[PDB]
């Protein structure tokens, strides 16, 4: 009897605790073999460009240029403005600046009046 | 030798810059300087007037 | 200490306020009271330069203990007579606070014993 | 498993366990191994953001959400505490301590023009 | 190889040694004074500092020979509370990080 | 301005008159000497500017841009002698002639006494520069991006056209000094908020204003290095220029009409700079900088105070020598691995170690280390913004610590951790490489001790 | 940095002087390449004990996945004196 | 005993 | 994929560190050891696939229950006070071919016994390519362990930079 | 000599007598001896030298002068000859103006430092100068903002002389 | 590191020590001690008490002047 692991998005749960280690199959233990033929394949074509003693240059790797283009390139081509985006948009892009505003913009006209009545201390202000 | 040559072209020199550098440029410029004037007690004599400061009045003394 | 016990577990009407002290004329219960005399005066501790925190009763004592440690020098373990007197000095001068303070609790408690001789037959 | 279809902008790249760089073993001979990565494995979405000198999303030993807890408790309660003593000042029976010349009114830079109030301190 | 036998380590350490010591006499004797000291107080109040400090052993001391009995040893909350940092850098350097780091890529650029 | 715009136009003629073999060691040996001459525009007097003729007039604004201009050309020929090592020679020559050809207009855009010459010349240097980006560019994107650079530019500057012609019409004369003489108040009707939004969004654009940046992003990464290097040390600064100068024939109208473009740039400076935290490119990252950095010149110079055109002018001198130096940092890198991927070859510190000093150079003053000058012009903007409204500091306050994350996070992604193992062609920093980075940094450094030759005419 | 380095003759040294401490191997039946499991007939939690004991000695750790293939001292000085480029 | 150390070169 | 065996293993390794960090003390620790071990011995002998099995998912579950805070690690360990801290003092072996030709000279010997290892590689690479294209599968290798030479005069495929890595302590 | 003490006045120093009371020997009393031998000795003999070369080659420059000009209250409207002639002149007073507040705070910086703990009663008279000149410099340059100029100085005045007139005005109409 | 006399490492052995290295140890130690009982000698007050703290239970009603209940 111990406290169940809880958890949370920062902070995944242990190998040990998960239960899909454990009900191992054909199928379970057939997976992993397929992993490691596709991750086998990979690594022999790197070793044998990283080895060769004629290459002199860079390795391209095809995952990276990929990795950047979806981040960069490929995002607006599958944009679809619909209540999600259209919401989020406006939240974040147009939320900030409208409160902003109304922070400064009673700042300022808060201040503007009592310089106007005397009551604010300027003594030693010759400095803007 | 070696504590003689650093202490020569490391102490000597430059405070013979320095000082070059303080008498005779930033000295004769006001205000470059200040120095807190020192504090006066009862019963001295001052070097530039002589002038002698009254002592005290005559304490309740008690060695405790 | 132990009086803030009595203050917060107890009356404050009957406990001195140190933000408020004191709360009785000083004449009172003191017929033809004297007072305190400064031994040194304001252009002497002026020039001896000393800290406003410093301006007490006790100066005149410091005054002549930094004369001795100035002339003194280099030999910083000397002057420990003056020490000791500016420090008894100031002992003495604290202590009469402490007078004060109890002085206030005195007179309040007495204010409290007053008031219900004073009422209750009312 | 690809990104939900929601318009984001995700496309069809690959949805990876939100897992840090620094859970992966280490003892494995990777190709980068500042990294942790192999050459040619799909990158994560968020890989810059997982990286070993950013976010870390290992597992702990306390729960997270009991850390919560614990954590806020005990500031909460210090900050309590601290108002609580505010209000309750810690000090010694000990007067006014006090001054002359007017409690120090031509020390203070007073102005001598106006005469100040009368001070006056009586022995004890 | 435990060997401390050389003058860069010895001449270094030795003179911190010696102002370890004396260097709080010698300044407290030669700086002016500018304040008015409390020189008096009740007993348990111009002690206290020193008894605490000796009570810290006592009970440091105490603690410390329960170390060496073979007796096993609990799991405490108030024990993974100080010896995790009280959980401040394991929640605020990960939760921070990620809240800023997700709204620059989803939200600011995205 | 005939003693440095004749010179300028004798590059071309000399370029194309030069030994097949001598047209780099010809160019960049007599335009470093046109910039030496440039020192003598510091002539200048504390009640009146600097009149040569009825066309120009030079004073402590226009003065450190027209230095800082002609500076700039011998290092972005030193720049684009790698790429341009295998190109035909009579495209060799057509592209040292639009640099000069860019340099000719802008010694002559800031040195302008009359507010539609100025437009004409401010207007004139797209043509070089779409030319450099669209024809020498590198990646398929520079088609696009010359588009998005010229569409950005023209729809702010033809309204403008129109603002300044009907200002001619009712006060007189668009030169500048009869303009200090003869400003008057802009009383504040419909008709007037739209006067100033044609004044203002041309040069808006050009700065850029969050919200009108897309077009940066575009065109400062698809171009080559020596219009990176254009582009973000000058080009960025005909905005602050010319807001500076036209400023002077809005008033008292700025006083409510900055608003929407304060904020945008307050609260903008934190959306850009939260971008550099997250950029796989690292041409792209120093990009996205500039934008921030432009925030704080765009707000210094609406709220309108000595202090803030003080520190507006010296921020715009410090960002153009910084922020050109960035992008020839991430171009050694290119030049060698030959992709601009941030995350490509990192660990860089070990292979090539003097390199790794100039990164902690541009670094230090990327983030305003005092007593540098990029120190110098953000506190004096942060100090006239406080007084603004004390609620400004918030804002100041977080970007400074988001500035210095997206700076040394540059830093340590490419100098440091272990050097990528696949990569077997980092050869040693040329001498051609060093000597680039030194021209940046050590002019920059040297301008602390005696920083107010760059403080503007305020001073 | 003041440690002297490792020889070969001295890693191996090391090696059999810490299982000659141990009291479930014979040192008469304990030799250079004496297999572990075939020769002096122990378990395999015996095995990982023994690697414990080694990794104390040289203070550094060795991996499961390396540890658990190492089952006579012979492979074992090869694996220690490998990974800290011990040659002479 | 002396090793040759590897380094970058350090005469550009 | 780990086999059940090699679990018990690992974790059995896993609880005498942290059970080490928490008694400190030799003699606590070694009293303790056989008694861990005791817990294990016993249930050697379970030859039920689903019991066995449950036995140590407890016994996962209680170690972590357990597990010291605060675990001791070798320095050089990941997540030591060491790790990683001389890798940027380990430059590449092709660093060299850089090196000016007055810098080389310093080192005539070494350089000119670079030039056999050089020469060595070009030699065997053709070589080592044929080895390894005869026994990898039609479909490509379905394990990431690597054949030995099998001749005389011929070196392991894929043998320059596990042979030529930079030292521990290169400075 | 150096500078006016009229515009930078110095207050007569007074040092007291050395007045030592015990046995053992003053080393700052010994190394003074020393510095002014070894080291400011040497100091005067190389200044002197060149003292020496200066009396040989001995020019003058001239602190410039400016004749006044009519003011901007003198100038018609649209007046650029006249206009630019005032606004010259107000921009170099405003320089000068400038200074002057750097003076008067040269002084009040100078005086804090010389007085230690005495400073709040003896520099009240160096005080009470700095908020005249304050006062007076922020009334003629302040708010005018970065484009300011001679005609935005006047019609800041204007706008106060006819506040300080309607409040007299309403003052001794009561 | 480099220099200083030179130590033979031990295996499973308390390491050699040098006259110089235990005796200027010991006299730093014994240096320490003689400090603190000089000083306290000395000093006694720093310590334990500068000067007698007054019991405020003790003072009389005529010389804190508390006039009588009855007036
Ligand atoms: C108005 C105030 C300014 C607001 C902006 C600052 C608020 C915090 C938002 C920025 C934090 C994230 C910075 C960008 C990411 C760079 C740091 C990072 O990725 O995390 C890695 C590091 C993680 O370091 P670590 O020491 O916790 O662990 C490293 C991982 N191990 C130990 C396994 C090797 O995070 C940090 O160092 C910074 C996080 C704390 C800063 C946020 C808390 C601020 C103070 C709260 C009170
Ligand atoms: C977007 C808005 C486009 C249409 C203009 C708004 C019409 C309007 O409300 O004006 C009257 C209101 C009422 O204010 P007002 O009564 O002081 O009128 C302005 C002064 N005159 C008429 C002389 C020009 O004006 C505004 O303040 C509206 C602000 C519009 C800007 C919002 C978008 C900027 C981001
Ligand atoms: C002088 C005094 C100074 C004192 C300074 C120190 C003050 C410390 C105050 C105590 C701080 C306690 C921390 C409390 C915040 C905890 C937030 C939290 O735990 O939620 C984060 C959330 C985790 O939950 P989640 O993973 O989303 O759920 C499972 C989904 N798979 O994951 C998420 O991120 C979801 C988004 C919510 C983020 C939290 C809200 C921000
Ligand atoms: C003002 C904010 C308006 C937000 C409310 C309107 C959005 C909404 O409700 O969604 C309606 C519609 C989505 O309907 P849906 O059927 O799901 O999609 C089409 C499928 N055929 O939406 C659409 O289909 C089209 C989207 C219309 C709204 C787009 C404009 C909203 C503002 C976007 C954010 C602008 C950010 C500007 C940044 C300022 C500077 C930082
Ligand atoms: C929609 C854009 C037009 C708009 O709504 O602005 C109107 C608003 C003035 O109108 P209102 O606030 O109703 O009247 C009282 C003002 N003191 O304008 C103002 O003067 C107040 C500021 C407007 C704040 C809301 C702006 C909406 C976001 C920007 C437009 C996005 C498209
Ligand atoms: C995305 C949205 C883009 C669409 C926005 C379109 C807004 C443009 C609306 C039309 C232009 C504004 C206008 O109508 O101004 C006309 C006004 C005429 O008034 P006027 O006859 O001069 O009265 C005084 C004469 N004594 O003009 C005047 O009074 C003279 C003032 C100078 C004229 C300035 C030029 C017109 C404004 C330029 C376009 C709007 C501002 C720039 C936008 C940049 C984008
Ligand atoms: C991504 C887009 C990038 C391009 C952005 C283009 C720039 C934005 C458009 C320009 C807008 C200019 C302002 C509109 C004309 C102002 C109309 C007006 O006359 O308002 C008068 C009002 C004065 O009110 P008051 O201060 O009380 O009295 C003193 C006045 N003498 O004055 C005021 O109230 C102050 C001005 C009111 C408007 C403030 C709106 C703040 C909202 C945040 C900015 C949003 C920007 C647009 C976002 C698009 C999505
Ligand atoms: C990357 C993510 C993006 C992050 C976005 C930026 C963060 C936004 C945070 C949410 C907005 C909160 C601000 C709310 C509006 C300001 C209202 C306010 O409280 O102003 C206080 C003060 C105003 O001064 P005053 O002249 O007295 O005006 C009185 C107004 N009632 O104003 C001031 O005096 C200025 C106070 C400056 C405070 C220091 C800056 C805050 C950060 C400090 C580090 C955190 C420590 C906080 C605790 C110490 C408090 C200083
Ligand atoms: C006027 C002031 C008087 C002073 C005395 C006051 C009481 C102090 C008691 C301290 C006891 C101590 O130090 O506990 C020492 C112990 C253990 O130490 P160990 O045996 O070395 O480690 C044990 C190692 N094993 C288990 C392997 C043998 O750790 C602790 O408890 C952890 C810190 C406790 C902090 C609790 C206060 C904070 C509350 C907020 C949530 C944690
Ligand atoms: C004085 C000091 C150590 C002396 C000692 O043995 O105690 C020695 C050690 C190395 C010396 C320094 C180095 O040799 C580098 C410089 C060499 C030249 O002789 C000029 C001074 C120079 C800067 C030397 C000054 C001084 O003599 C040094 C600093
Ligand atoms: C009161 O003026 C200061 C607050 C008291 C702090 C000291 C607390 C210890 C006194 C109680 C214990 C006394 C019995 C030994
Ligand atoms: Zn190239």
């Amino acid at each position: 009897s111990f406290p169940k692991y809880e958890a949370s998005r920062l902070s995944s749960l242990p190998t040990t605790l998960d239960p899909a280690e454990y009900d191992i199959s054909s199928e379970t233990r057939k997976a992993q073999a397929e992993r490691l033929a596709i991750r086998s394949r990979l690594k022999r074509e790197y070793q044998l460009q990283y080895y060769d003693p004629s290459r002199r240059g860079v390795i391209e790797d095809p995952a990276l240029v990929r990795w950047t283009y979806a981040r960069s390139a490929n995002i607006y081509p599958n944009f679809r403005p619909n209540t999600k985006t259209s919401l989020l948009g406006a939240l974040f892009g147009i939320g900030p600046l409208v409160f902003w505003y109304y922070v400064f913009k009673t700042d300022r006209d808060r201040k503007e009046k009592l310089i106007q009545e005397g009551k604010l201390d300027r003594t030693f202000n010759i400095s803007y | 030798y070696r504590h003689s040559i650093f202490a020569f072209t490391h102490v000597l020199i430059p405070v013979w810059i320095i000082h070059y550098y303080l008498k005779y440029h930033v000295t004769t410029k006001p205000y470059t300087i200040v120095e807190k004037k020192p504090r006066i007690f009862p019963g001295d004599t001052i070097l530039e007037t002589g002038e002698v400061i009254p002592p005290m009045k005559e304490f309740p003394d008690q060695h405790h | 200490g132990a009086h803030l016990a009595r203050r917060y577990l107890g009356d404050a009407s009957v406990e001195p306020d140190p933000l408020r002290m004191p709360t009785f004329p000083p004449d009172y219960g003191f017929p033809e009271r004297k007072e305190r005399e400064m031994v040194a005066t304001q252009q002497e501790m002026n020039d001896a330069q000393l800290v406003l925190q410093q301006r007490d009763y006790c100066a005149h004592y410091l005054i002549r203990f930094l004369k001795c440690k100035r002339d003194s020098f280099p030999n910083f373990l000397a002057c420990k007579h003056e020490r000791h007197d500016w420090d008894y000095c100031e002992h003495l001068d604290y202590v009469k606070r402490m007078k004060e303070f109890e002085r206030e609790r005195r007179l309040l408690q007495r204010k409290k014993r007053r008031e219900q001789r004073e009422a209750d037959m009312a | 498993e690809p990104y939900p279809d929601d318009g984001t902008g995700y496309g069809d790249y690959p949805k990876l366990p939100d897992r840090s760089q620094q859970e992966r073993d280490p003892w494995y001979d990777w190709d980068h191994p500042d990294l942790r990565l192999n050459w040619g494995e799909p990158m994560h979405w968020d890989l810059d953001m997982y990286i070993r000198n950013r976010v870390d999303t290992s597992p702990t030993p306390v729960n997270w959400n009991l850390m919560c807890k614990h954590l806020f408790g005990f500031v909460a309660f210090m900050l309590f505490m601290f108002w609580v003593g505010e209000t309750y000042p810690a000090y010694q029976p000990v007067g006014p301590k006090q001054y002359p010349y007017n409690n120090l009114y031509l020390e203070r830079g007073g102005d001598p023009n106006k005469e100040p109030e009368p001070v006056v301190h009586y022995e004890i | 190889n435990i060997n401390e036998n050389n003058p860069l380590l010895i001449n270094s350490i030795k003179r911190l040694l010696i102002g370890s010591l004396f260097a709080g006499y010698i300044i407290s004797n030669n700086i002016p004074p500018t304040t008015i000291p409390q020189m008096t107080m009740p007993y348990y109040l111009k002690t206290t500092a020193l008894i605490v400090t000796i009570l810290g052993f006592i009970l440091a001391l105490e603690i410390s020979n329960m170390t060496k009995n073979l007796k096993y040893h609990y799991p405490s909350n108030a024990f993974k509370f100080s010896t995790l940092l009280g959980y401040f850098p394991t929640i605020m350097h990960r939760l921070a990080p990620y809240m800023n780091l997700s709204m620059s890529q989803k939200s600011a650029s995205s | 301005m005939l003693k440095y715009i004749i010179p300028t136009i004798m590059l071309m003629p000399l370029t194309w008159l030069s030994k097949n073999n001598m047209i780099w060691v010809n160019s960049t040996a007599h335009s470093l000497l046109i910039s030496f001459t440039s020192l003598l525009l510091m002539n200048q007097f504390g009640d009146n500017s600097l009149n040569f003729s009825l066309l120009f007039f030079s004073d402590s604004l226009s003065t450190p841009l027209l230095i800082l201009t002609m500076w700039l050309l011998p290092l972005m020929l030193m720049a684009s002698q790698h790429h341009l090592s295998k190109e035909n020679l009579t495209r060799k020559k057509l592209f040292i002639t639009m640099l000069i050809s860019l340099q000719l207009f802008l010694i002559m855009t800031f040195t302008a006494m009359e507010l539609i010459l100025f437009y004409i010349l401010f207007e004139a240097t797209l043509v070089p520069t779409l030319i450099i980006i669209t024809r020498w560019g590198n990646q398929t994107e520079r088609l696009n991006a010359g588009l998005y650079f010229l569409f950005y530019t023209l729809a702010g500057s033809l309204p403008l056209l129109v603002a300044l012609i009907y200002i001619q019409n009712t006060v007189g004369s668009l030169n500048f000094l009869m303009l200090q003489y003869w400003v008057q108040p802009v009383h504040n009707s419909w008709s007037n908020v739209f006067m100033w939004l044609a004044c203002m969004m041309a040069f808006m654009v050009k700065m850029p204003l969050y919200g009108l940046h897309l077009w940066l992003p575009k065109a400062h990464v698809e171009a080559p290095i020596a219009g990176s290097m254009v582009l973000a040390a000058v080009l960025l600064k005909l905005g602050g220029y010319g807001m500076l100068r036209i400023t002077l024939i809005l008033n008292p109208m700025t006083d409510f009409m900055a608003y929407p473009f304060i904020m945008l740039s307050l609260w903008g400076m934190i959306m850009t700079s939260s971008i550099c935290l997250r950029q796989t490119d690292l041409k792209s990252l120093i990009a996205y900088s500039s934008v921030s950095h432009m925030a704080l010149v765009i707000v210094a110079i609406l709220i309108q105070t000595p202090w803030s055109y003080m520190g507006a002018t010296a921020l715009m001198i410090a960002h153009g020598l910084t922020s050109s130096m960035l992008f020839c940092l991430a171009n050694s890198n290119y030049e060698r691995i030959h992709s601009r991927t941030m995350i490509l070859a990192r660990g860089l510190q070990t292979l090539l170690p003097l390199m790794a000093t100039w990164w902690l150079l541009a670094s230090l003053t990327n983030l305003a280390l005092p007593p540098t000058i990029n120190l110098i012009g953000e506190l004096f903007v942060v100090m006239s913004t406080f007084s603004w409204s004390n609620i400004t500091i918030i804002l100041m306050g977080v970007n400074m610590v988001i500035t210095a994350l997206y700076s040394l996070y540059m830093l340590i992604m490419t100098q440091r951790g272990k050097y990528t193992y696949h990569i077997n062609n980092i050869s040693p920093s040329f001498t051609r490489e060093n000597a680039l980075m030194s021209l940046h940094i050590l002019p920059l450094l040297l301008l602390t001790l005696n920083p107010k030759i760059i403080l503007g005419p305020l001073y | 940095s003041d440690a002297p380095p490792l020889t070969l003759e001295g890693i191996k040294d090391r090696v059999l002087y810490v299982l000659k401490l141990y009291d479930k191997i014979d040192p008469e039946k304990l030799s250079v390449n004496s297999h572990f499991m075939k020769d002096l007939g122990l378990d395999s939690l015996d095995q990982v004990e023994i690697i414990m004991a080694m990794e104390d000695e040289f203070g550094f750790e060795i991996p499961d996945i390396d540890a658990e293939k190492l089952m006579c001292p012979q492979e074992i000085v090869d694996y220690i004196a490998d990974k800290k480029d011990v040659y002479e | 005993k002396r090793l040759f150390i590897i380094k970058p070169s350090g005469f550009y | 994929y780990l086999t059940h065996q090699q679990k018990v293993l690992r974790l059995y390794k896993r609880a005498l560190r942290h059970l080490e960090s928490w008694c400190i003390h030799r003699d606590k620790y070694r009293y303790f050891a056989c008694l861990l071990r005791a817990r294990f011995d016993e249930h050697k002998n379970e030859k039920d696939m689903v019991k066995a099995t449950q036995l140590l998912r407890e016994a996962e579950e209680e170690f972590w229950h357990g597990q010291h805070p605060q675990p001791y690690i070798f320095p050089e360990s990941p997540g030591g006070t060491s790790y990683e801290r001389y890798e940027c003092y380990k430059v590449p072996e092709w660093c060299l071919d850089d090196w000016h030709p007055s810098e080389k000279a310093m080192y005539p010997d070494y350089f000119a016994k670079r030039e056999q290892w050089k020469k060595l590689r070009r030699e065997s690479w053709e070589r080592e390519v044929k080895q390894l294209q005869e026994e990898t599968p039609v479909g490509g290798p379905r394990t990431e362990a690597l054949p030995p030479a099998r001749k005389q005069g011929d070196l392991p495929p894929l043998w320059w930079h596990i042979v030529t890595r930079p030292r521990e302590r290169p400075m | 000599d150096s500078w006016d003490k009229d515009v930078y006045p110095e207050p007569p120093r007074r040092t007291p007598a050395p007045s030592p009371q015990t046995s053992l020997p003053n080393p700052i009393t010994y190394l003074t001896k020393a510095f002014d031998l070894l080291v400011d000795r040497p100091v005067t003999l190389v200044r002197e030298f060149i003292e020496r070369q200066h009396a040989k080659n001995k020019y003058y420059y001239y602190h410039r002068e400016f004749r006044r000009v009519p003011d901007i209250t003198e100038c018609q409207e649209k007046d650029v000859l006249c206009m630019f002639e005032a606004e010259m002149q107000w921009r170099r007073d405003y320089k000068v103006d400038q200074e002057i507040v750097n003076i008067i705070q040269e002084r009040l910086k100078a005086c804090q430092q010389r007085e230690g703990e005495s400073h709040r009663q003896n520099c009240a008279k160096e005080l009470e100068q700095f908020t005249q000149v304050v006062k007076a410099y922020q009334d003629r340059y302040h708010d005018l903002g970065a484009h300011y100029s001679a005609r935005k100085c006047l019609a800041k005045q204007k706008q106060r002389m006819l506040a300080e007139r309607k409040a007299a005005k309403e003052a001794a109409a009561a | 590191a480099g220099g200083g006399a030179h130590i033979e490492p031990r295996y499973r052995q308390f390491p050699q020590l040098t006259r110089s290295q235990v005796i200027q140890a010991e006299f730093f130690s014994a240096t320490m001690w003689f400090w603190i009982l000089w000083r306290f000698w000395h000093d006694s007050d720093a310590v334990l008490g500068h000067f007698p703290y007054p019991d405020p239970s003790q003072w009389t009603d005529e010389e804190l002047g508390i006039p009588p209940d009855d007036e």
